[PDB]
């Protein structure tokens, strides 16, 4: 159970950066859709009131 | 000089046999469960590195 620890370890610490990865993707990929769109809805609304 | 007290010490000859028997099973079964256990921790640790 000890070897088994020393090997958990390394697992571990790469599940924590493949965690690290899918959170924030899923993240930054809905917060730049949200972003895309108000620009474009304020760009269009720039021209909308001219 | 009586066979009834040769008889009591010819069990006591089958009993000596059934011990030395008793004793080569009972050192097959702590080798078996090491070699057992020996393969076990080296299959759960290459789960972890897999």
């Amino acid at each position: 159970q000890s070897e088994a620890e020393k090997a958990r370890k390394e697992l571990l610490e790469l599940e924590a950066l493949s965690m690290a990865v899918e959170s924030t993707g899923t993240a930054k990929a809905e917060a730049e859709s949200r972003a895309e769109a108000a620009r474009i809805e304020g760009e269009g609304s720039v021209l909308q009131a001219k | 000089v009586d066979q009834r007290t040769r008889d009591a010490l010819q069990r006591s000859v089958q009993l000596a046999i059934e011990i030395t028997t008793n004793s080569q099973e009972a050192a097959a079964k702590h080798e078996a469960q090491r070699l057992e256990q020996e393969a076990r921790g080296r299959l759960e640790r290459q789960k972890i590195l897999d």
